[PDB]
């Protein structure tokens, strides 16, 4: 038999409601690596709403991913958090020749405060 | 509520089981029924011991709570 | 340079014309929601080819919204309340003052 | 209802949004010759080295496409006598008006409403990228032909997603935050500096939907309101 | 939210927890939610006479909280305080304005229609439960879309639909009614059951999936 | 680990007509009693600046209620102590929140209404009543929310 | 202090394997596994019963020995008399849950029966207990307030409670009880400044 | 970390001129002897955690790490193999740069294998530990 | 079966999951006009200088696709009298229920059962990426045509992956490790520190289905409890 | 697992190893599994009479472990002495509850049927081998799906499948039985061999490919 | 660090699940020839998009066989 | 293929019997392998093995004259 999968992503935000933010999700990336001294993630958002005027910088976003079906009683039903970090950039994106636009948000997993906090002289 | 050793409980349970039939009186160590009864009696003894310990702990907690002498 | 955050920067592909030049001030009016933008040009990259059209990149930095067109006034919000208000830098702000609480 | 012999055929009719409010009930006098509906799915298949994985994400955007021709002979109208050419020109004008006015990303008003009376079903639709293709070949010189493609947004039974009225129990606009902000604004600069100092000191000592009833989320609002009516330090806390 | 349950013949609480949650071990939280002593279920009804509040028998109603609010102590306390009357928190309580349904039905869409009323004595009448939801839906349906002085786009355009009795007008009225009912988040969805057009007055009925 | 208090508040805290709706009882809470003893005995740290020109600064002392109605002035001190007591535990040292109960805040609001109504007669001193009414609804939220907080914590 | 389902079941299976070599299968649905699971579940129930009893003892038992009793919320209850138009001719059925309502406009209270009752053919007047649908003092009501029965039986003439219901005790947290107990304990101190000051307050005229 | 092998330290705050805390964090870590990284808190879901532990290359510490299974059924693509990019024969952990052999005590005491050095002769790997 | 020799053939049927427990089915009154089953293979062949290399990685997805219509005339049903239009509308509603709330909300059933009584074959299927497709052509004034593509999850005879029972001989739970962890939780700080030191000491000088019967996997687990309770050092070893 | 093998006339151990394991060199370790002296295979029967336990002859049963378990010392030690007991241990042991084999067939999908029995003397009866597998399969088939108090999703919906004895219901019952039988990982697969419906009684049979 | 040669390292694209985390030990069983592998996770890169599936990279280092 | 092995490659330019000047079996390159790794994208249903090395620069490059 072949396994069946029904992903269901949930997003929570703490300083607009988090549920409304998670509805417009389209995709995201999460680059975590021990080789380098920084962890970074990116999130792709739809152009339905003007996120530039809403998402102030340095906000915290939490991402939860549903692996498989809920009623099937699989071990995957755990709502395990995949990554949490601090946003540090938001920008409009769009190629109107293709008739499509997107909003991109990226951040790092709590490396921003230590990295920016410079012990000056 | 009183402490009882495993052997007394096992003997009482075996005596109760033997009532009404005589196709069971074989309790060598290799018998599986003896093993199951031993496990049950061990669990009951552990339950009694933990109950007594929890009663003592509850008495201590009540003494703590009544007079606030933490 | 204190206002580096909250500014807008990037690249824009405007229609190919020669009016845009390096170091010139750029004014943009948004018809999507009746907004106004201001930008400072720092880089331009032109691309001409008969295969596909003729484009012209306009790199921008230090952008801000709510611009005004009269006499090049620009955005009044550019000169925010923190533009001039400040004070001399000295110690006693963190860790230095904990040991002097006599 | 179709021409099943029990009830007469009911022709498909559109309902465009008028610029000055309301809607115009456009009705076709001849049903489309061809009708096609697609229901694509977002299912994806990926082949691992030892097993196949089937993953689905849900229903995709549906597509509605149909083609037909307008009538030749004149037919009476509820407020006039419009021929086929006039009907086709009116349809083209309405489509052009709806397309041109949507230059602000998306029209704030309602989308195109599609009423399919041939078979019981209703949809909210939008102009597909194919658009209104009109042609008239040598064959059938006096009969026009129209091709329309559409994309379904959702069933007309359900209202807009953003316009749904939430529960909104208790108070979504608490006064505690407003009056705390007003008091903080009214405070002197030295008072705010001392408040910041107290907050920093409290942070050092850490270690080493709203409803007044049956809720704890608004606990900080009540406490943050205090420490100003009572001088708990030279300024508020938290 | 929750799910109603009725105790079967000598039903087991652990079996109920397994059925409604899958994992049997969550029964310890359910009994705390229901605020019951160790005799969770007893076949004999006479035993309930000793401690009726803290003892459940066959046929007694029980509350099944959702999985998310299983371990929330505040949810446990609130459910214990509001056993068997937990639906009122979601739907809410509001002042009753349907003083007499026999009178205001004929007037329909117009002004000077509804008014507050008093039930019993002294205490002002308040409608609660399913009646409150029905009253809210009726008030929303009757009111025009752009009549009230705040939060516009509340109401319906039903009064503009009076006219020809052709079938397309009936379908438009049906769609408008479904749109009006679905505007409230407390209603999952709605659909028509039967329609009738005899004489010169439209008739119809609708069903709404009221939560809980 | 206590924030230094203002000098004015420290001085204020350290020591016929009747309304038909609400009346007082001059009852002190257990939590309020403990805080009074601590300030009376222990020399708590205090501030030196008085920038914040609000609360009792030039309003509770400026008004003639101190000399005209000393009994009414006692009510205001009790509300301040109860108000200070609840603010004390939540901000820092929440162990003292155990002693608080629902009836402690219920009597305080009744005292606030009685003194507030009396101050309404005076036209000049409505500034004090301006803060009391805002504080009046603050206690009610704690009254309808305090039992849930203790069980949650 | 207390064990869990797995902690008991695994030890039971280990002891079963160790004691005898005749059993090696422990798959789901096995009779031995089912018996062990049932025993473990029942032992867990006993453990939770012991824990709840110990919690109740901590809360109330240690202080209750001093004659002080805690107030427990309970449903209001009392005796209710029912009168028939004529003497009964057949045994009547009164199943539990019979709703009772008050016709008085000032009393929206309601009551219901928890257990079934039966009236014999020879009987003509029956007394049945009822319990309020709500807890607290809301169930309290003066004498003669119900005046009606929801069954709608034609034989019943009138219904009325002979005595007012007053058992709907309120809910009091243990903080007040502990405070009053501590105050009682502190008052027994002798030869102390605070105790001497307290002893002078008994006289009404001694205030300052 | 290795409490037994590490002596008392006097690490300064301003070791890096106008540097970030991450730069100062690296000095305290003394890599590769200790691993530092940010990851989700499995024991406490819903929040992050900062990890600073001795390297798992030790035998017992390697066993301490939780094991995770994955069959070939979940493999989309793979690119794995050997590589001689990293190759060293002599390994040492010198003390801080302040101490020097000429004007002080012993500076280093490296280790090697007689067979390994034949293929790669005198290939050194030096690491400076601030703790020592 | 078929119409030759054996009795009258049984029509194709579809089984869908009912939300409130149980199941509901759907039988086609008219057999499909077209029926195509694709069973590709995931194998690639690449030739070297003087040899041919063949590699395979198991069976590919068996795609099922068929096309049919609904008769205009009525026919007896289990409940009521449903014509072709009503049958097609019910099919659309069922497919929408399976698809629209598949990725959103929740659906009790994890798969669809596809029965081929005519072909004597059975499979478990899911909606294909192409999805359902409904169309009415010029030469169908009253008929309705449906086109559906499916992907086979696997043979219907085999059980579900989640409902599979392993051998599980002997105890599955290592109770020794459980009680070791329980005992260690009560140890003091010094005991844990000494345990860590002892583990480091043993570690740095090394090189120089639980069932005690017919196995040795659970050896060190029992030793840990015995060492802890008896005490091998302040905290223990291993 | 291990494949059964019978010694053939005038056969050598080297050929036996080569036929299954491919390489004859594995025979050095294969002999330890059988626990045989140097006369591994002897045709003379009286020669085996001296020590039948530590010898084998024509017609005797050998053990052929898989390659993975061939090198395991524990497998060698277990197979050296257990010999025929390996199959019983491989398939497990469990208490026998088929006290009334005649009675439980008369009441399908009925509770309070199975019970313990007694065999031998003074000890509860036990089952092992293929009989244990068949008993477990029968219990699983009779057990309804959602009745057990722990580890749910065990059983079948056979009680709910009673209907109009039509062919589609018969195929549904067949598929349910096949899924129930194939739930256990020990069984490879199953398939129907014959169908027979006459009147109001359903009859049939199935074949299961049990490993080893 | 003397055993850097003869170890296995690289990147693996496993099916997208949240069970994999940085610093966790990875065990792999190969059904192609009944082999076993062991690995240490050092980097993970997740990629979610409705356009094509949902993947999750698992970087590994210091691998060895016969686990 | 153990590491550090030597591989020689010979290329035939053109036909043998034609007697062209290209019939020389000239060696194109010789070097020491230093890496072998599995490669394959099972989505495309294809796998390959890649080996790389350097032309006798490995010994001098790796041989570090230490102190």
């Amino acid at each position: 038999m072949r396994r069946i999968r029904r992903p269901k992503v949930r997003i929570e935000i703490v300083t607009y409601n988090g549920d409304e933010f998670g509805a417009k999700l389209l995709g995201f990336q999460t680059k975590n690596s021990m080789e380098d001294d920084s962890s970074v993630f990116q999130i792709n958002m739809a152009g339905d709403t003007y996120w530039d005027k809403l998402v102030m910088a340095n906000d915290i976003i939490r991402i939860f991913i549903t692996p498989n079906d809920d009623p099937n009683d699989k071990e995957g039903k755990q709502e395990r958090l995949i990554q949490v970090g601090m946003v540090s950039q938001v920008s409009k994106v769009g190629s109107y020749g293709n008739d499509q636009t997107q909003f991109r948000i990226t951040g790092q997993s709590f490396v921003k405060p230590f990295m920016k906090f410079g012990l000056g002289v | 509520m009183k402490t009882r050793k495993l052997t007394n409980i096992l003997s009482k349970l075996i005596d109760k089981t033997m009532a009404g039939t005589s196709k069971i009186t074989d309790f060598t160590p290799g018998s599986a029924s003896r093993s199951l009864l031993e496990a049950v009696s061990l669990e009951i003894e552990q339950f009694y011991i933990l109950t007594k310990e929890n009663i003592d702990w509850g008495i201590q907690e009540g003494i703590i709570e009544a007079f606030d002498f933490q | 340079y204190h206002g580096n955050p909250n500014f807008y920067a990037g690249d824009i592909i405007v229609l190919g014309d020669p009016k845009y030049d390096l170091g010139k001030r750029l004014f943009i009016e948004d018809k999507q929601r009746g907004d106004t933008w201001e930008f400072y040009i720092e880089s331009v990259e032109h691309k001409f080819d008969y295969k596909q059209g003729y484009y012209t990149t306009v790199g921008v930095t230090r952008g801000l919204k709510d611009a005004i067109l009269e006499d090049g006034k620009g955005s009044p919000h550019r000169f925010a309340g923190l533009w001039n208000q400040s004070s001399d830098f000295m110690g006693g702000l963190m860790g230095e003052d904990t040991s002097k609480e006599l | 209802p179709q021409s099943d012999g029990i009830s007469n055929l009911h022709r498909i009719a559109l309902r465009f949004p008028k610029e000055g409010g309301g809607y115009d009930m456009y009705r076709f006098k001849v049903n489309p010759e061809n009708y096609t509906i697609d229901s694509p799915q977002r299912t994806t298949a990926i082949k691992t080295k030892s097993d196949i994985v089937i993953e689905d994400y849900g229903k995709d955007i549906e597509v509605i496409n149909f083609t037909g021709t307008t009538g030749f002979r004149p037919v009476r109208e509820a407020d006039g006598l419009k021929t086929g050419k006039q009907k086709m020109e009116e349809l083209q004008s309405r489509v052009s008006e709806y397309a041109m006015q949507g230059g602000s990303g998306n029209v704030s008003g309602s989308y195109l409403q599609f009423f399919n009376f041939t078979d019981d079903s209703y949809y909210k639709v939008h102009l597909a990228p194919q658009g209104l293709k009109i042609t008239r070949s040598k064959d059938e010189p006096l009969l026009f032909r129209y091709e329309i493609t559409l994309v379904v947004i959702g069933s007309l039974t359900e209202a807009d997603r953003s316009a749904v009225t939430t529960e909104e129990f208790g108070n979504v606009k608490p006064n505690a935050s407003q009056r705390v902000d007003e008091g903080i604004k009214e405070l002197d600069k030295n008072a705010r500096k001392t408040r910041d100092r107290n907050n920093q000191e409290i942070s050092r000592r850490e270690n080493t939907i709203y409803n007044p009833r049956q809720s704890t989320n608004g606990l900080k609002g009540n406490i943050d309101n205090m420490a100003l009516i009572i001088g708990y330090g030279d300024g508020g806390v938290s | 939210r929750f799910k109603k349950h009725v105790v079967q013949h000598e039903e087991t609480m652990q079996a109920i927890a397994q059925r409604y949650y899958g994992d049997v071990s969550y029964w310890i939280d359910l009994v705390e939610h229901n605020n019951l002593k160790y005799p969770y279920l007893v076949e004999t009804d006479e035993e309930k006479m000793k401690d009726p509040e803290r003892l459940a028998s066959t046929g007694d109603t029980l509350i099944i909280p959702i999985e998310s609010d299983l371990t929330d102590v505040s949810a446990k306390e609130i459910n214990s305080r509001d056993k068997d009357v937990l639906v009122e928190l979601a739907l809410g309580r509001d002042l009753n304005i349907t003083a007499d349904e026999k009178y205001f039905n004929e007037h329909g869409t117009s002004d000077n229609i509804l008014a507050f009323s008093t039930n019993g004595n002294g205490d002002l009448d308040t409608v609660k439960g399913i009646d409150n939801m029905k009253q809210q839906l009726q008030a929303r349906l009757l009111t025009p879309r752009g009549s009230l002085m705040l939060h516009p786009n509340y109401g319906s355009d039903l009064h503009n639909l009076f006219g020809l009795n052709i079938p397309e007008q009936a379908t438009l009225i049906e769609m408008e009614v479904l749109r009006t009912l679905t505007s409230d988040n407390r209603v999952k969805s709605a659909n028509l059951i039967d329609w009738k057009i005899q004489g010169n007055v439209y008739s119809g009925q609708f069903s709404v999936e009221i939560k809980s | 680990n206590f924030i230094p208090q203002p000098q004015g508040l420290l001085r204020f805290l350290n020591t016929s007509f009747v309304s038909k709706f609400y009346t007082p009882q001059l009852q002190l809470s257990e939590l309020a009693k403990k805080v009074l003893t601590n300030i009376k005995t222990d020399d708590i740290p205090v501030l030196e600046r008085e920038f914040n020109d609000n609360t009792i600064i030039h309003k509770a002392n400026d008004t003639l209620l101190k000399v005209q109605a000393p009994r009414m002035y006692m009510i205001l001190q009790s509300i301040v102590l109860e108000a200070y007591a609840i603010v004390n535990c939540f901000v820092e040292n929440p162990s003292s929140l155990k002693y608080l109960t629902e009836e402690d805040v219920s009597i305080t609001r009744e005292n606030l209404n009685y003194v507030a109504d009396y101050l309404g007669n005076y036209d000049d001193y409505n500034s004090v009543v301006l803060d009391l009414r805002d504080l009046d609804l603050c206690f009610s939220a704690i009254e309808l929310q305090l039992p849930l907080i203790k069980k949650e914590a | 202090k207390t064990r869990k389902l797995t902690n008991i079941l695994s030890k039971l299976i280990d002891k079963t394997m160790a004691g005898t070599s005749k059993i090696t299968d422990f798959t789901p649905g096995s009779a031995s596994r089912s018996l062990l699971e049932a025993v473990s579940l029942e032992i867990e129930q006993f453990y939770i019963l012991t824990k709840e009893n110990i919690d109740w003892g901590i809360q109330e038992g240690i202080i209750e020995a001093f004659d002080f009793q805690k107030r427990q919320s309970k449903r209001a209850y009392g005796d209710v008399t029912i009168q028939f138009y004529q003497p009964l001719d057949m045994r009547m059925y009164i199943p539990a849950g019979t709703t009772f309502t008050s016709t008085r406009q000032e009393y929206p209270q309601q009551f219901e029966t928890l257990v079934d009752y039966y009236a014999e053919p020879d009987s003509t007047e029956i007394v049945v207990e009822v319990y309020c649908k709500e807890t607290g003092v809301a169930g309290n009501v003066p004498e003669g307030t119900i005046n009606t029965i929801a069954s709608g039986s034609s034989l019943i003439r009138s219904v009325n409670n002979e005595y007012s219901f007053n058992t709907g005790t309120k809910e009091e947290s243990q903080e007040d009880f502990k405070r009053r107990f501590h105050s009682f304990v502190e008052s027994r101190g002798r030869a102390t400044n605070k105790s001497v000051r307290y002893g002078a307050l008994q006289i009404p005229d001694v205030e300052g | 970390s290795w409490d037994e092998f590490e002596k008392l330290t006097e690490v300064s705050a301003f070791t890096n001129f106008d540097g970030s805390l991450k730069q100062l964090m690296d000095m305290v870590t003394a890599r590769p002897f200790n691993e530092l990284f940010f990851k989700n808190s499995e024991k406490t879901p819903g929040k992050a955690q900062l990890v600073l532990r001795k390297t798992p290359f030790n035998p017992t510490e390697w066993r301490a790490l939780d094991m995770i299974k994955v069959p070939t059924e979940d493999f989309i693509e793979e690119d794995v193999g050997k590589s001689d990019v990293e190759t060293y024969s002599i390994f040492t952990a010198t003390p801080a740069g302040m101490l020097k052999e000429l004007n002080g005590d012993v500076f280093s005491k490296p280790q090697f294998h007689p067979e390994l050095t034949d293929r790669y002769g005198y290939t050194k790997f030096e690491v400076e530990n601030i703790y020592l």
